[PDB]
């Protein structure tokens, strides 16, 4: 029975002579360490840092025959500091950038023994994981980011990993909602990874981050569209007022580049051109041609010529909307259907 | 899933091969060239990193072969320079994940080409 | 005279045969941890990160029958180095993300032992915790920021938490504690829950702090700029219509002001996708500032192409301020009496 | 003779059987922990963080009659590790946000016993203490804020505090001054505080900063005044040239906003009008009226001597009322 | 007895009487500590702070005859908490500014013994290594960044470092993901450094980082080129537009100045002119010169058939003069920073 | 030499060496003054921060002394002890009086050295990154010079107990690695070392001190601040070649130059702490702003007098001011630079 002294002496007997340096069944078949996770929160996702932060409860199961006990029906729960006295696996996350076991009040670890010797070792972790992204479709993009788990020291000759519960082993991801993304899908994998030192077991968790387009419509496309069409107001300004159309056009150019720099304020200095950059280039091209059209009109007006200027103004009044419509059609069809 | 296709292997000199990739090639930033023959375990030949160009070669072909990546066609090419008879093998092309292990070991490469033969 | 050594002998008589790995009354009874909180200072809230930081004395109490003693003094304030030798609960915060257990000149911990065996254990903590805000109504939003904590390893079958005084008078905020510059801490609500996980069912303690945002900042820093930019755009209807360059300057420069203001305003907030109540105000101000330039363009068309256009400016001078005032009044009504 | 061998066993005598868990005179009257401080320097005082960073030497004195000895005439200094073997008070700073005891070569601690048992325990500390600033008068504001020193666990019936040497207990405050502030005054206090767990002794060190106005003359007031006066150039530009008359004033308006934003962004999201908020809004009103006055004359002239007949007044009305504005502002904030 | 307790007895008998304070063969010949590294990633390369954050698996491998065991054929893989109870090399990196061993779950360490006493010991490390950069050619520059591995307490007559595997002693160079750079090559070197306290062995790992101009050519050079091209449209606008001729020139001047300012809050306060500053200087001089040329079209047209012909000829010239001069300047600049 | 028994004899002799030994006491506590000869080798100086008024320095900090408990005789004379053993042996507790923050590097074993001669002489070395407070003066901001000090001494033991002496003498006891310095904006003109007795609230202590003479390099500010302001003054005076019939041009051009001066004046101070006074660069900014504003006042009066009094001597001003303003600005420059190449 669970008499206080009896439990004390039973546990002392278990640990008396227990060796930390040797893993369970040393020299024999591997330790089958079952893995289990309970996602608490994906704190952030960052393109500028090419990483995401994740808080979770991380559990591990194995049987160590040296800890089998009888005469006690309880699945004993012990103070977490027993972890420093027992053998615990060397599992670590390959692609983490920085991580820490939460230490509030007392370090967030769990150890619970079972009569058959099974050990449930669990601890709460916040981890920043590296995931560089395919930004080429920036506002319309979809990302795959993963958490890679391996044993640092013990190879497949000593340790084996498996998801305890199979496809059900990770939970809480169904309740994760993000400002910028939504988790379309998550998939669990198990595989062996081979280095020069030997074959090391791996488990990996992956998320399909589909981006929400809502944000960029609000902050980027609305301003750029409104300032683009504002540039066409020049054709509604008579060329008799020669000094006003230049001010209008150059103001639109200034505003367009000012909007562009705000994106560069919030992005990695990545080389290639992104779809957002392509859209900004198109809008800036239309603004630039709107200004150059007044310059051309003023050339023709001084080089019947009033009629030519008015005809060019009307032709632009029609064609600039038409050309911009063609641009928009091609842009959205291409970046949606591709 | 990423899917790959090979082309360029044949009978003799010097020779060149090409491996074209399709699909989610971003999640597989590295491509490796292996080879195999009857009575031989699969052998590493070289590797290449998309957009980086930083290759590495097996010591058996080092300074003969080279690998390069056409990132626009999503295709990689291996220069099989100055053939020697032992180079007769089927030169499987393969892709490697972001966080897999060593490059010299076939088990780390997921998606594989159809393995063009080469003969000298 | 001997009080300095009689208690050395007593305390060494309590700690021999003791085992801190086993919770008190492991088999015989449930361990009821009486607890309470004292928020010595509250805030700040970082809505751009969705966390809020709270400073607190966190107090706990229970009976360890092993520590029941007799002596000339009926309770003992003891050094914190003793707290490592006695069993203390593994309480942790479910929604915390980064916390400090202050350690200046000594670990900030308080341990006292009654002759009954009852322990009182206290420690000064600073916790940064998640808050689930909804920002659809930003400038006049309100929040309930929770603080949820409970045992990490021991389930409800073993250890249960109870508020010390039961009623809401078991959580306190210092009178001078508010370090919120941007919020009112309107009130609090104290409760308990049985959560279920992959380790058992835990008895969670829950406390919610109710926050409402102070609108004073945004009035002067964001609403006055938008309203004044509309006014600056509106005054251009009193300029003589032959002054085309100035009429153009007013419109384009106020549009630039609106664009920069809108970009700056949403530089805050955690980059969420939906439009808040500030977006639906900045966008309407931008609508007036843009339609003003379109109206000027229509004038400058018709006045130089001739027609009975003289009505339009006189009617605009009425319509633009009237419409903007109507919108302002109804908007502020629908978000103040929300 | 061979004192090196004797003091060894004397210190062993002191530490043999020493019960670290029990405070001096446990069960008897409290232990009187007198305190000294030597302010090293004060790092950034911050409005955006609402705190200040203070580096200091912190000393504590008490008798632990378990450490008395008579065979050695030295004021016996010991290696700092002994601090982890003796009992030391649990003093802490209630309003510190982040702090650490310095260790460069070894952890900065001092233990110095004496024959009568007195122990002098000193530390070098950097502490980031909260400082709740009232920015309503910014930048013309003084800022009291303190460091709150208290015993965490031992109540007033177990530990007592006092300042050693009274008002002279804190030194170095006469020497430190900041780029943005000057230490007008410092005051030392002692009192009790009562929580639900009992009454505790309190020591607190209070400063009274006063801000330096040079940076605000450079950034805030002079650019605003210059832009306001530049706006008055409109009244002298010909009022037929509408493009210039407008561009000038509207550019001054945009400049007012631009100089406001880049000075407000380095300051917290405080929801109330600062003194410089009043100054900036007054200057903005002046500039806005300077522009709207051109709008008025361009309207009225077209709907005649009515144009010059109020511009020739505006030329004097603007500077006179702006002078009145400054006269009231400075005397309202500075002298009252 | 048993194949578990036998291994336990072997290990305890090894660590019975083992002295952690003495290096292997203390007082005898030096200890040849082979080592090799596997690169995990380079998080960033910073011009503002002149450092780069390297992450890696760092391995060390040496003989220690006090740990020889017999009968057992296994390469014992002991729990890493034993490494705290053995002698390990005193290796360190000189140029590191700040580093840490990854500590989640259990500190990321591997230790493996072998029957003939040789030990393998490895760590996963993230180090913020310093790297002073020659920004005179920025952004067309390339940088050499290095990691200086060295033993602190023990001299050249106590330790001997060497790259295990020689040329192949560093791997994972082709999984470094830097947006702005591409590692042209890495090189491995070994040396003896000398201080006042004696000679020490040092191993140098170095990277040659070539920058990718794609970001700047699109983000800062293209806008400058377009603004300079915009500045020429004043030579197509007829000279009667006195206000607009000014407006264009002054707006382009201020826009070049603005393209400048967006750089200065993202770079160190270097005291010398860089290539980017040279290009911005030249383009700004072009816009300023266009503005001056308009000024001396206006002066000659209004104040001083000289009132007609001089202004007409100058305006006609500008439209070809400025494009030609800017093309010459651009060609000279690019060939100055590419061909030499 | 004797490799089989060398480990055994030295573990035995060392255990005999530090049994009964205790680190709680100085060597010769009751009998002598302990002398801790010290030395420093600066691996890399800098960077220096004006906004924090600090500088960061990386050093091998070296100490030596005689401990009489530790004399021994054996098969070799000097022992390269493992740095773990410094925990058991007494070592001086030096601390840097100016230190804001520091790292005693801790990576793959502490970066720390311990050696022991058979005559008892210890040597003890370690790697430190030291961020130290510097009381710099900024009245001449882009053209000032600094002497940022380093000061350190025993924390606990007064001058009666422990005294510090430079190892190789003041003229050789601190060294700088020329190949490693991290200064970008400054130049370390030279360094010098001295000693002091400080009286304190806890007795009298001895300080070793080394001063680093830093001279700022103006090159960054010439091209970033001075050049734009000079030429914006020049630009604002390009107004004078436009004929005054183009009133909008003569207005907007000057107004734009004044706006440029405003942004330059406000922005350049992002590199400086919030001092209580104007620097020399601020005098330059003030005078450049004065000239750019006078280039606008010129038109403010010309545009008036050209239509209020069309027998006015106002057409003269396109001559007199055009030729004079550059002259006055040039003489200002030739006073300013002449001053601050001396001052
Ligand atoms: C985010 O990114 C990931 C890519 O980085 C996406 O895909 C996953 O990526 C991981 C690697 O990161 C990849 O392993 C995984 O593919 C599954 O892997 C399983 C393990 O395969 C390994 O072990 C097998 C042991 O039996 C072995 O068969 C495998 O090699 C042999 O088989 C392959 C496949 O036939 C041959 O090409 C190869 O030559 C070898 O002969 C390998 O060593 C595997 O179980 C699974 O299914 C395969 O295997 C089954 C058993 O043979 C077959 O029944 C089945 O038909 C398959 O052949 C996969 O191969 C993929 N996962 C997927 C689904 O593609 C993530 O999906 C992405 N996440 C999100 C959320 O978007
Ligand atoms: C910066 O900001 C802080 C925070 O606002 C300021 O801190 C305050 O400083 C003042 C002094 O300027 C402090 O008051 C002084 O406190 C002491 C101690 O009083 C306490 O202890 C006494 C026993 O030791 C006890 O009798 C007192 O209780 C009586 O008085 C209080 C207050 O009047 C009253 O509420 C009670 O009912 C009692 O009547 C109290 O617990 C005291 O010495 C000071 O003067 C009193 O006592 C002396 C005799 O000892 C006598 O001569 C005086 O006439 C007077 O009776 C004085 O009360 C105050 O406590 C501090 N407050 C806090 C919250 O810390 C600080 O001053 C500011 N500094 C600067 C530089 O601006
Ligand atoms: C620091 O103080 C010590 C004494 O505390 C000084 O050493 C003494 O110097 C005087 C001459 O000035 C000698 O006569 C004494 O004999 C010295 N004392 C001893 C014990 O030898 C020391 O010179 C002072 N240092 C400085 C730089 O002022
Ligand atoms: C959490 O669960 C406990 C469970 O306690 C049992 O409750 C049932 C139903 O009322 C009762 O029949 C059992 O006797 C109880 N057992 C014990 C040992 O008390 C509830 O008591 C709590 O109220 C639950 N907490 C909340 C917040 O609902
Ligand atoms: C009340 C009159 O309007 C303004 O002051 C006003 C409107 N848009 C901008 N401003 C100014 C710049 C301002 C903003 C914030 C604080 C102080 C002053
Ligand atoms: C807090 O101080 C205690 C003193 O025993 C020490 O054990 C612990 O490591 C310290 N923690 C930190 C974070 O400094």
């Amino acid at each position: 029975p669970g008499n206080m002294s009896f439990v004390k002496e039973t546990v002392d007997k278990l640990l008396k002579g227990y060796d930390i340096r040797l893993r369970p069944d040393f020299g024999g078949p591997p330790v089958c360490v079952g893995m289990n996770i309970d996602i608490a929160s994906i704190d952030m996702v960052s393109e500028v840092n090419m990483d995401y932060t994740l808080t979770m409860y991380f559990q591990q199961y194995w049987r160590d025959k040296r800890l089998a006990y009888s005469g006690i029906p309880l699945n004993l729960t012990l103070d977490n500091r027993v972890a420093d006295q027992l053998w615990v696996p060397d599992t670590y996350f390959l692609n983490d950038k920085k991580s820490f076991v939460h230490g509030v009040t007392v370090k967030n670890r769990m150890i619970r023994l079972h009569p058959d010797g099974t050990v449930l070792y669990g601890l709460r972790i916040t981890t920043t994981a590296a995931c560089m992204m395919d930004l080429r479709r920036y506002p319309l993009d979809e990302q795959n980011c993963t958490l890679e788990i391996e044993s640092y020291g013990y190879t497949t000759d000593d340790i084996e990993f498996y998801w305890r519960g199979g496809d059900k082993a990770v939970t809480g991801v169904e309740r994760i909602e993000l400002p910028q993304f939504s988790i379309v899908e998550h998939r669990l994998v198990s595989r062996n990874v081979v280095f020069a030192t030997g074959a090391y077991p791996r488990l990996s968790l992956s998320f399909r981050l589909k981006r929400n387009i809502g944000y960029f419509i609000l902050q980027t496309y609305m301003p750029s569209i409104l300032i683009t069409i504002l540039s066409w107001v020049s054709f509604w300004i008579n060329y008799d007022a020669s000094a006003a159309r230049v001010a209008l056009g150059i103001t639109t150019v200034l505003t367009m580049t000012t909007i562009n720099t705000h994106l560069r304020e919030t992005l990695p200095k990545i080389p290639y051109v992104k779809a957002i950059d392509m859209y900004l280039m198109g809008c800036f091209v239309f603004v630039f041609l709107a200004l150059l059209e007044y310059a051309f009109v003023n050339y023709i007006f001084f080089s019947l010529y009033k009629g030519r200027a008015a005809a060019i103004d009307r032709w632009s009044r029609i064609v600039f909307p038409f050309t911009f419509s063609l641009f928009n059609l091609v842009y959205w069809l291409y970046y949606v259907n591709s | 899933q990423v899917q790959l296709v090979e082309s360029g292997g044949g009978l003799v000199g010097s020779l060149r091969l090409s491996c074209a990739a399709s699909g989610h090639t971003f999640n597989y930033p590295i491509m490796g060239w292996f080879r195999q023959a009857p009575g031989k375990e699969r052998e590493f030949v070289g590797a290449i990193s998309w957009s980086g160009g930083s290759t590495s070669y097996a010591d058996s072909v080092k300074d003969r072969f080279t690998i390069s990546r056409d990132n626009a066609k999503n295709t990689v090419y291996l220069e099989m320079n100055n053939l020697k008879p032992e180079d007769t093998a089927v030169y499987y092309c393969a892709a490697k994940g972001r966080y897999s292990g060593g490059l010299y070991y076939p088990t780390n490469y997921d998606y594989w080409g159809q393995g063009t033969q080469v003969t000298v | 005279n001997d009080n300095i050594t009689i208690f050395t002998r007593i305390l060494d008589g309590l700690l021999d045969g003791y085992d801190n790995r086993l919770r008190p009354g492991l088999g015989e009874r449930i361990t009821q941890v009486r607890t309470d909180i004292y928020v010595t200072s509250f805030g700040p809230v970082s809505d751009t990160e969705m966390e809020y930081t709270i400073d607190v004395f966190f107090r706990q109490s229970w009976k360890d029958e092993r520590l029941r003693f007799k002596g000339p003094m009926q309770r003992l304030p003891l050094n914190n180095l003793l707290a490592s030798k006695i069993w203390t609960p593994d309480t942790f915060f479910h929604n915390g993300k980064k916390s400090i257990a202050h350690n200046m000149t000594t670990p900030n911990k308080l341990l006292r032992l009654e002759d009954d065996g009852t322990l009182l254990y206290t420690m000064r903590l600073t916790i940064s915790a998640e808050c689930p805000m909804q920002l659809e109504d930003f400038p006049m939003d309100a929040h309930a920021c929770p603080l949820k904590f409970g045992s990490y390893a021991y389930p409800n079958s073993e250890v249960v938490y109870v508020w010390t005084n039961g009623s809401t008078k078991s959580v306190v905020v210092a009178e001078d504690g508010s370090r919120l510059n941007q919020y009112h801490l309107m009130g609090q609500t104290v409760g308990t829950e049985n959560i279920s996980t992959s380790t058992g069912e835990y008895t969670i303690m829950t406390a919610h702090f109710h926050l409402k945002r102070k609108i004073g900042y945004f009035v002067i820093q964001t609403y006055l700029p938008c309203i004044m930019t509309v006014i600056l755009s509106q005054v251009s209807f009193w300029l003589n219509r032959e002054s085309v360059p100035a009429r153009t300057v007013f419109g384009v420069t106020t549009v630039l002001t609106m664009t920069t203001l809108s970009i700056s305003a949403r530089n805050s907030l955690p980059k969420v996708a939906y439009a808040t109540a500030m977006d639906w105000f900045i966008a309407v101000c931008y609508a007036f500032v843009f339609s003003a330039l379109i109206e000027f363009a229509t004038v400058n068309y018709f006045t130089k192409s001739a027609a009975s256009i003289s009505k339009i400016d006189k009617m605009s001078r009425i319509v633009f301020p009237v419409l903007f005032g109507t919108f302002n009044l109804v908007y502020w009504a629908t978000y103040l009496n929300r």
